């Protein structure tokens, strides 16, 4: 996350950390108890997940988790075509028990609004070149669609949104994808791709558009 | 350059 600031620790308890062999890929979103949505990019042939974090090191954390997982779902039309569909969903290996640091949210209904400011969250590189030691925080703005299309055509595909590009420089970056973006509440989006590098004014990062994967994603639940 | 932000970053300009 570049330009941000640590979360309130536990503000976020959807937030999963992906790792294997003892370090951080990817992050994921608790969306159901044994359900971690990541993106398809983020697709390994099984997981440690890190739950109820805040350091990444689950021994110096009251209430984490870390859940093994063997099973993931990739959508069936990732990358066809390139870069489009991006996510998964990740079956735990046993459901987690849902507390006041380890929590499930909901996944929004309604498509992104041009202008909102939404929150990421993530582990990835800071504006300094360096990684975390806690979970950071940051607001970026969502772009119209007209707009994301001349960044990302002929790529930008409607199962993508743009965010970010201010000023400010504030955006996700390396080892935040498949965290969260939060829109009125909601999971809105998870983090996909940019252009390099992360936080260029005028060029937002794109996300996975989970608007149009709520069907998707309650059925592969259910199945 | 549209490089996924993991970790290593998958870059497929």
């Amino acid at each position: 996350i570049i330009n941000g600031e640590d979360c309130s620790p536990h503000s976020q308890p959807w937030q999963a950390a992906l790792v294997m062999e003892n370090e951080l890929f990817c992050s994921g979103v608790l969306v159901h108890p044994q359900w971690v949505l990541s993106a398809a990019h983020c697709f390994q042939n099984s997981y440690t997940i890190g739950l109820g974090l805040h350091s990444l090191e689950a021994d110096q954390e009251p209430g984490s988790q870390m859940v093994e997982a063997s099973l993931s779902v990739r959508h069936p039309e990732y990358n066809r075509p390139l870069l489009a569909n991006d996510l998964m969903l990740i079956k735990l290996d046993e459901s987690v028990s849902e507390s006041d640091t380890i929590r499930s949210i909901s996944i929004a209904s309604q498509c992104p609004t041009a202008g909102n400011s939404c929150l990421v969250s993530g582990w990835g590189l800071l504006a300094n070149g360096r990684m975390p030691t806690v979970l950071q925080c940051v607001n970026v703005s969502v772009v119209s669609e007209e707009v994301c299309s001349k960044l990302y055509d002929p790529l930008y595909h409607p199962s993508m949104f743009c965010a970010g590009g201010g000023q400010d420089q504030k955006d996700s970056c390396n080892g935040d994808s498949g965290g969260p973006l939060i829109c009125n509440g909601y999971l809105q989006g998870l983090v996909s791709f940019g252009k390099a590098p992360c936080g260029q004014v005028g060029v937002p990062g794109v996300y996975t558009n989970l608007c149009k994967f709520t069907e998707w994603i309650e059925k592969t639940v259910q199945a | 350059g549209r490089c996924t932000k993991s970790i290593p970053p998958i870059c497929f300009d």
